[PDB]
DNA sequence: AAAGGTTGTGGGTTCGAGTCCCACCAGAGTCGCTT
DNA sequence: AAGCGACTCTGGTGGGACTCGAACCCACAACCTTT
């Protein structure tokens, strides 16, 4: 890319927040591919004239001086063991130069983040004539305004810098989705991690960031990778890396580069077998690193656990072997769509059909099938039962001919009555007290039984394990999440059907979270919870 | 032969208007759509290894303000509109309230600001060497658009605005004695003043010789306005005339230019087709240019008035093998049929033959394209059939033989809203949409542009070797087929290499050296951009060698013109002695013609140095190397690849491929280098802009 | 074979009306639930597309610039389904809700001579409605219910397939006294209709044997006040709307008789 | 004796569902001016 | 008075966007788990 365009591109790769003059030189000096000129003081005046004479660039005075940029370099890019680790090595999270303040619903359609967008004033006509002749030298401009001078490229230039030449300018994005893309852009070759965007850039639910990121993936403006953060804990964290397509580079990983070497080694060894120790010794690896590689190769399905006698390799020795529904409805001329939809639902009968499965069967839009379901419910001809499958609490719809006799009805009615029994049987180191569907009522009832039969239960894991086995005996393929249980236990706490007691006990230099759950009939002073604390501290003792 | 090319292009907005896809001589594809014109620019990218079509995307925005055709005073028209809308006659009142020409915007009417039609000019019409885009909205705003910088289209002129004023200044009379100033308060005269300036369709002429181009605009009442533009077109300043000819054709549907040559005599006319069926060529009786001349009397191509609307017209120059003379073939889409007519000047004057090629489609033809080099016709209908239709010469006139191309086999069940063909017939571009799925309607509609290969690589390679036009940019669509093969197979196919070496040996014109440079640069990209490192160094050495050859030939031609015009003793705009030194620098090339030329120049050159100075220093630039100049302070200035002057200006020109750079001409430059600076890029023949 | 075809709708085009006052214009509605007005000189873009509920039939009464629409109820908000007049767009009025209906209106017919409209429902009711002069803004029509009346309603009276329904039910046709509309809003057929509107629930466990499928006013000046209708029963019924027949129709019938008898003999 | 597959954990990903809330609608009410 | 045509004032629903609840996934330490 040409030097003069690389300048204007760098001005446009910052967002609507723009650049200070010292930031611009810092951006050019840190550019990849390298900036062609030496950026001498005379050159800085030449480039300043190239900005002032360009009609798309515009200049503002902001109410307060901006901070200077940090060394942005995100990654370690070294190791003392074989290879190198390019995991994120955290700089100090100093005060962000570019805090997110989205320009919502703009009548001119310009978009981005700018904390001063309503407060800064244009000084274009002070820096240049309307004939685009520059009125100030760079040194005069920086003397007069300093960091308060802010350079911004036109929206057309900024959006182009995000989509490249192959990208389509006609595509409008939601302001939040654009501000994600703009937040990627200013990161250049080292994209923002999705973790960090929702945690500290946008400060939102991970669901919100994912949802708004969807459109950027759908139109293909960004590239997705898994990436690794090396914490000061020494443990290392998985997170998503977002790279704007211009800046995409396929990032490798220590375990990836080392598993390739093991794959090359085992695939070039004509047996595809070696003992773990030699697989380590040929790479100089420690067992702590290598056991990850072994289990990754196994979990990738590339290899199999094998053991052979030493006389078979030439005492048993551990080795690795490498090895690698509803039919569509024909709409009739002669009946209305409500009649025809009811005819469908009766054909399904006792099992019912979902709104999404109706939609596909009826060949209608999402909003159209929604109105069909709404009307038939309001007409009282069809009845709706919630059913949890996968991640989704769908509704299944059954006609009132079969609804009462449906399994969904019968199972739900049993668990409702069983719940009414189990509720009405209720009686009339430093502990802290915390603040419908068939399967959901089953899980509620099972916990209420447990706290009724065992007035204390020692951990949320014990609750989960019995629930997991109970659902597995029923044959449920999904596996119950910890958060689902603890949110469920929170619901029962607000209904007052149990207490959950939490603390950390400390013993022999180690600490354990306790998370006792007890029947409401006892408070944290009861000898039973004290006995539970003691017997936990006992088994935690060295 | 027909297979899909990899990138489908997504469109954000509904495809809109008449015959909505076109492919310019400049390899920009425009689709007219409800909110923009999307322009797809095909680049033979030499900087990346990706096998897809490298499509750069730009768009013309739809206008923000609705267009009112001027029919009277602002108050006089307002009282008339009230009169008609309030009329108690159902016919007058509903004719006013339904017809959108009288009602371009309203309280509950959707604005018609999307595009009705688009036409691409010939090359060389823009201020750069490029073509202009004529764009017509559905509210009858006709505009001329250009992309002067790469990023943004700008409107150069609105022709409806000018024509409305020029009609108003003549009280809507073309001949001032011929009609009264009829009262606007009469619905027939009211309708007429709208009808007489509502554009249907428009087409550009070829380049008339100073260059000029005509634009003919067809109006609903059968008037045609022939605009004349001076070139390069820069706005209202370049509009040399507007003249209106009364075709008299009722309900004219479509227009095309006829231009033809026999015995080196130029002739031309306008061919016009009615929505009610007939087709006629008008003599263009009025024009100002002296080199052209015009047909003497109208000829009727189809007379029947069968009410099959003439939806499209195309024509192609041919040479008839048996009549042993040049002839023009006209093809016109008429309902579901293709009408064809062959026009042949002879001693009898025009000899004319016509027929309908029949059985092509079971629905009306929605678009048509002509392969200008062969007369191959393509035709399309919304059932997704596309039919290739080959003209076969007959001892007199023609026969047409045709075959379906199964888009089903490449895209599945699909609707096709338009087709276009690349200037060399390399690709067919198709506006595809979701088709009927086993008789069900698709739930959601999403327009796309998709491309299919019309030619094999071997035919594209052969046609480039035997190319009569001998400019790569005229043939980007063929060298893209060659490019795709090289990137796919990571080697240059041997027969192409051998044949190209034979051409370079036997002819050696710089076109073949440019073709070699293309193959080698695409080869370098193919092999992942230490035997691979040794191979990379080898072929990069070959690129540098042929790149150096093309440089010497251009430098020789530049000095081979400095010698011809009056000696620029002030050395004003060419580093003449530096170029002479650079050419003499090696004895490796024996060309005595250069070595004596630099002899004659160096004999004639001044002993005064007149050196080039670095503007950041006022210190000399030595002229060490082709690409760039440097000074002791370390500044680096690119050199103009057309004149080797250093591009020290804050704005300078860049090749379409960014392979080369050029300086802007200045008033101090003599005419001959102001002409030299209009040359295409010496390495890639692309516009340097 | 056709001279012209164009892809009017993205889904089955269920109904057409061609403009009487100027035949350059046509309207169509399709099961994409758009009403599209067309200029047949310029078919590439409709004059106006209005997205609406799914519609079964259209009527274009000569004197009014817009079209009156009969809906299939499957996408309308409950209590807002029925029959709407929709201006083609220059006057810019909102849609005029001429009649609420619970069921789908299967068929619609505008009498040009009467300026009234008649509509048949799967409820088995036939209503008629008088439109206001739609050159004038409908929002002033502060109580549209005074402008509509039932012609008849068919009830099944006990006595999924035809024989099982016919063996166990009969059709009670209840006919309005169309002789005059005095005290209309207090007469039992209007109360019966008004208790039908909004509140009544559609029946889906039967053949719909009462449903009315076509309605047609006479286009002829002779019999201009007559209507015919028929439905799933295969019965076809004829009615004279005596209250809308009028002295001007008699005046015009006799003068037209005289002119006709002079022209043909 | 003498040690590794097997598992639970804090947090992020993501997938399709139902929910939101604003604009619009249909009806009834207000009342300045007219009749 | 009785009447009219804007101008409101009042309950109800859907359109697209978006909160919601769930399982699914990383990589680690814990150690149960094995000859
Ligand atoms: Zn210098
Ligand atoms: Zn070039």
């Amino acid at each position: 890319m040409d030097a003069l365009e690389s300048l204007l591109d760098e001005v446009a790769l910052e967002g609507l927040d723009g650049l200070c003059l010292p930031a611009l030189w810092s951006r050019l000096e840190t550019r990849v591919p390298p900036f062609p000129l030496p950026l001498e003081p005379c050159t800085q005046e030449f480039l300043w004239r190239a900005l002032a004479t360009h009609p798309g660039i515009s200049f503002y005075e902001e109410p307060r001086e901006r901070p200077d940029l940090q060394l942005q370099d995100r990654y370690e890019e070294i190791d003392l063991e074989t290879g190198i680790l390019e995991s994120r090595r955290d700089p100090v999270a100093l005060e962000d130069v570019y805090p997110i303040h989205m320009i919502l619903e703009n009548k001119d359609g310009i978009q981005g983040s700018c904390r001063y967008f309503k407060e800064r004033k244009n000084i274009t006509n002070d820096i240049r004539t309307k004939s685009l002749q520059p009125r100030c030298t760079m040194v005069e401009a920086f003397d007069r305004w300093g960091k308060k001078l802010i350079i911004v490229a036109s929206q057309a230039m900024r959006y182009r810098a995000l989509i490249g030449q192959e990208g389509d300018p006609d595509l409008k994005l939601p302001d939040f989705s654009y501000c994600i893309l703009e937040r990627l852009g200013r990161s250049r070759w080292q994209g923002e991690l999705q973790r960090d965007l929702h945690t500290t850039a946008f400060k939102v639910d991970a669901g919100k960031l994912h949802y708004h990121r969807k459109i950027l993936n759908k139109n293909g403006l960004i590239t997705m990778q898994s990436h690794v953060i090396r914490l000061p804990t020494g443990a290392q964290q998985h997170s998503i890396l977002l790279l704007l397509n211009r800046f995409h580079v396929d990032r490798r990983s220590k375990y990836d580069i080392l598993m390739e070497k093991l794959s090359v080694m085992l695939s070039t060894r004509t047996n595809h077998i070696e003992t773990l120790g030699k697989l380590r010794e040929e790479l100089g690896l420690c067992e702590r690193t290598f056991k990850r590689l072994y289990q990754y190769m196994l979990n990738a399905g590339l290899a199999k656990v094998v053991s052979l006698r030493l006389q078979e390799i030439h005492v048993m020795v551990r080795c690795l072997k490498l090895l690698k529904t509803v039919p569509p409805v024909d709409i009739v001329f002669e009946r209305d769509m409500l009649t025809q939809t009811y005819d469908l639902i009766e054909r399904r009968g006792t099992k019912g059909i979902s709104q999404a499965e109706i939609r596909v069967a009826m060949n209608v839009g999402k909003l159209e099938a929604r109105m069909l379901c709404r009307l038939l419910q309001r007409f009282k001809v069809v009845k709706g039962f919630m059913e949890d499958e996968g991640r989704q609490r769908t509704t299944k719809y059954i006609s009132c001919v079969f609804a009462e006799e449906s399994d969904l009805s019968r199972q739900y009615q049993r668990e409702k009555a069983r719940s009414e029994l189990l509720t009405t049987v209720s009686l009339a180191a430093v502990i802290e007290e915390v603040r419908e569907t068939y399967r959901l009522l089953k899980r509620r009832n099972l916990i209420i039984e447990a706290v009724t039969n065992l007035r204390l239960i020692e951990s949320l894991f014990t609750i989960q394990k019995m629930i997991m086995d109970q659902e597995k005996q029923e044959g449920v393929s999904t596996k119950c999440c910890k958060k689902s249980i603890v949110r469920l236990v929170r619901n029962l706490s607000e209904e007052g059907l149990l207490r959950l007691y939490r603390t950390t006990v400390i013993q022999d230099g180690i600490k354990k979270k306790v998370d006792l759950v007890v029947h409401p009939s006892m408070d944290q002073n009861d000898p039973l919870v004290r006995s539970a604390i003691e017997q936990v501290r006992f088994r935690i003792s060295n | 032969m027909v297979t899909r090319r990899e990138p489908a292009v997504k469109l954000q907005y509904a495809v809109s208007g008449l015959e909505p896809l076109a492919w310019s001589e400049d390899h920009r594809v425009s689709v007219s759509t409800a909110r923009s014109i999307a322009v797809l620019e095909l680049i033979c990218d030499v900087h990346n290894p990706g096998q897809d079509l490298v499509i750069h995307r730009t768009s013309v925005p739809a206008p923000l303000n609705s267009c009112l055709l001027k029919v009277g005073s602002k108050t006089e028209v307002a009282e008339c509109k009230e009169k008609f809308a309030a009329s108690k006659d159902p016919t007058v009142s509903q004719t006013f309230m339904l017809d959108r020409v009288f009602n371009p915007e309203g309280k509950a009417l959707p604005p018609m600001r999307g595009f009705k039609y688009t036409s691409w000019s010939p090359m060389g019409c823009d201020a750069n060497g490029r073509c202009l885009l004529a764009a017509l909205t559905m509210d009858n705003r006709l505009t001329i658009q250009a992309n002067l910088n790469r990023l943004q289209w700008v409107q150069l002129v609105d022709l409806t605005e000018i024509y409305g004023e020029r009609l108003y200044e003549t009280s809507y009379r073309l001949s001032k004695n011929e009609a009264p100033e009829g009262n606007l308060g009469d619905f027939a005269e009211f309708q007429r003043r709208h009808s007489m300036q509502t554009p249907v369709r428009m087409e550009w002429s070829g380049i008339c010789t100073v260059g000029s181009v005509l634009l003919a605009v067809l109006f609903e009442n059968g008037n045609i306005a022939v605009w004349q533009f001076q070139l390069p077109f820069v706005g209202k300043e370049s509009i040399s005339s507007c003249n209106t000819i009364e075709s008299g054709i009722t309900s004219p549907s479509v227009l095309f230019w006829w231009e033809y040559e026999h015995n080196n005599r130029k002739m031309s006319g306008l061919i016009v087709g009615s929505a009610f069926g007939p087709i006629k060529i008008l003599p263009v009786n009025l024009k100002a240019v002296k080199g052209y001349f015009t047909l003497r009397q109208p000829v009727i191509l189809w007379k029947e008035m069968d009410q099959l609307p003439v939806h499209s017209i195309k024509c192609v120059p041919l040479y008839h093998p048996y009549q042993k003379c040049s002839c023009s073939l006209v093809v016109a889409a008429r309902g579901s049929y293709v009408f064809w007519c062959l026009l042949l000047i002879s001693k009898a004057g025009l000899n004319v033959h016509n027929s309908h090629v029949t059985g092509l489609h079971s629905l009306p033809i929605v678009s048509m394209t002509a392969d200008k080099q062969n007369g191959t016709v393509y035709t399309c209908s919304s059932d997704g059939k596309v039919r290739q239709l080959i003209p076969i010469f007959t001892d007199v006139a023609l026969k047409f033989e045709h075959q379906l191309i199964k888009l089903s086999d490449v895209f599945g069940s699909v609707r096709t809203h338009g087709i276009a063909v690349s200037p060399c017939g390399a690709y067919l571009a198709i506006i595809t949409t979701e088709g009927m799925i086993n008789g069900l309607h698709p739930v959601n509609k999403n327009y796309q542009v998709q491309f299919v290969t019309l030619k094999t690589f071997e035919e594209a390679a052969a046609q480039l070797l035997e190319s009569s036009v001998q400019n790569l940019f005229k043939q980007v669509d063929l060298i893209d087929l060659v490019r795709w093969k090289i990137l796919k197979d990571k080697h240059i196919p041997q027969f192409l290499q051998e044949a190209l070496e034979k051409k370079i040996e036997s002819s050696g014109v710089t076109y073949f050296w440019r073709f070699k440079l293309f193959l080698l640069r695409i080869l370098y990209q193919s092999m992942q951009k230490e035997p691979m490192e040794e191979k990379l160094l080898e072929i990069q050495g070959k690129i540098e060698a042929v790149e150096m050859h093309l440089t010497r030939e251009h430098m020789k031609r530049v000095l081979g013109e400095v010698y011809l015009h009056t000696w620029i003793t002030e050395n004003t705009s060419i580093p003449t002695r530096g170029l002479c030194n650079f050419l003499m620098s090696d004895e490796e090339y024996d060309d005595r013609t250069a070595r004596v030329l630099i002899g004659h120049i160096s004999k004639k050159m001044n002993k005064q140095t007149f050196p080039e100075h670095c503007s950041l220093c006022k210190e000399i630039l030595p002229f060490t190397d082709r690409k760039q100049a440097v000074c002791s302070n370390g500044h680096i200035w690119l050199r103009c690849f057309l004149t080797y002057q250093s591009c020290q200006s804050l704005i300078y020109r860049r090749c379409l491929l960014h392979d080369s750079i050029a300086r802007h001409p200045a008033p101090e430059d003599p005419d001959w280098i102001k002409r030299l600076l209009q040359s295409p890029c010496p390495f890639c023949d692309s516009p340097v802009f | 074979y056709p001279f012209q075809c164009f892809l009017a709708h993205d889904q089955a085009v269920r109904t057409l009306q061609w403009c009487k006052a100027n035949s350059h214009f046509l309207v169509s509605a399709g099961s994409d639930r758009k009403i599209k007005f067309w200029d047949l000189r310029r078919p590439y873009e409709p004059i106006n597309s209005i997205k609406r509920f799914l519609s079964t039939e259209l009527a274009w009464l000569l004197p009014y610039n817009g079209v009156t629409v009969a809906q299939d109820n499957c996408y309308a908000s409950y209590g807002l389904c029925g029959i709407h007049y929709i201006d083609a767009g220059y006057l810019g009025f909102k849609a005029y809700f001429t009649a609420p209906r619970k069921g789908t209106v299967w068929s619609l017919s505008g009498s040009d001579w009467l300026g009234t409209i008649a509509a048949g429902d799967i409820s088995g009711e036939l209503i008629a409605a008088i439109l206001p002069d739609m050159a004038l803004n409908p929002i002033n029509v502060k109580r549209p219910v005074e402008r509509r009346f039932p012609i008849y309603k068919a009830d099944l009276i006990p006595y999924r397939t035809y024989t099982e329904t016919v063996n166990h039910h009969y059709l009670l046709f209840q006919d309005t006294d169309l002789g005059s509309f005095h005290d209309l809003l207090r007469r039992e057929p209007m109360l019966r209709m008004q208790e039908g509107e909004g509140h009544s629930q559609l029946c889906l466990d039967r053949l719909q044997l009462e449903a009315i499928h076509k309605v047609r006013f006479s286009p002829n000046l002779d019999s201009y006040g007559w209507l015919v209708s028929g439905g799933q029963s295969g019965l076809v019924r004829i009615h004279f709307v005596r209250g809308l027949a009028s002295p001007l129709g008699h005046r015009m019938q006799l003068e037209s008789r005289a002119h006709f008898n002079a022209m043909f003999q």
